[PDB]
């Protein structure tokens, strides 16, 4: 089970940071979404090879930060990677920034 | 070409197989002898998988 935060919390012009714990992440590289509730999931972290958006990779953790919290920005957030088997993929839980 | 010559003839026992082997020694010695040696090299080395995904 990918281990976030379901929700956090930051005030009018401070950065926030979101942790997405868990085993495969010594292995894997995470990638992120954003579902505006009842929106299109939409992607902004990838691999593209081996601005305000970015995540720090740190042991068992990646570390989605997020840089200008405009209250635009107010979804639920994924983090989705894959396990050591590269096998299937699947989601962690959907963190509301506040 | 030769009509009319059956000479015996041997690929394997032949001298000339051990010869070409011996060959590939030297340009390595001659070409090897004059230039850097490294025994220094065999210090500890720290290493570790690399800077990646």
């Amino acid at each position: 089970e990918l281990t976030q935060p379901p929700s956090v919390s930051v005030s009018p012009g401070q950065t926030a940071r979101i942790t997405c714990s868990g085993a495969p992440l010594t292995s894997r590289f995470t990638y992120w979404y954003r579902q505006k509730p009842g929106q299109a999931p939409v992607l902004i972290i990838s691999r593209s090879s081996q601005g305000r958006f970015s995540a720090s990779w740190s042991g068992t953790t990646v570390t989605l930060t997020i840089r200008g919290v405009q209250a635009d920005d107010e979804a639920d957030y994924y983090c989705q990677s894959s396990d050591t088997s590269d096998s299937y993929k699947m989601f962690g839980g959907g963190t509301k920034l506040t | 070409h030769l009509e009319n010559v059956t000479e015996e003839f041997n690929m394997w026992k032949n001298n000339m197989v051990e010869q070409m082997h011996t060959d590939i020694i030297s340009l390595w010695d001659q070409s090897l002898k004059p230039c850097v040696k490294l025994t220094p090299l065999c210090v500890t080395l720290q290493c570790t998988n690399v800077t990646n995904n």
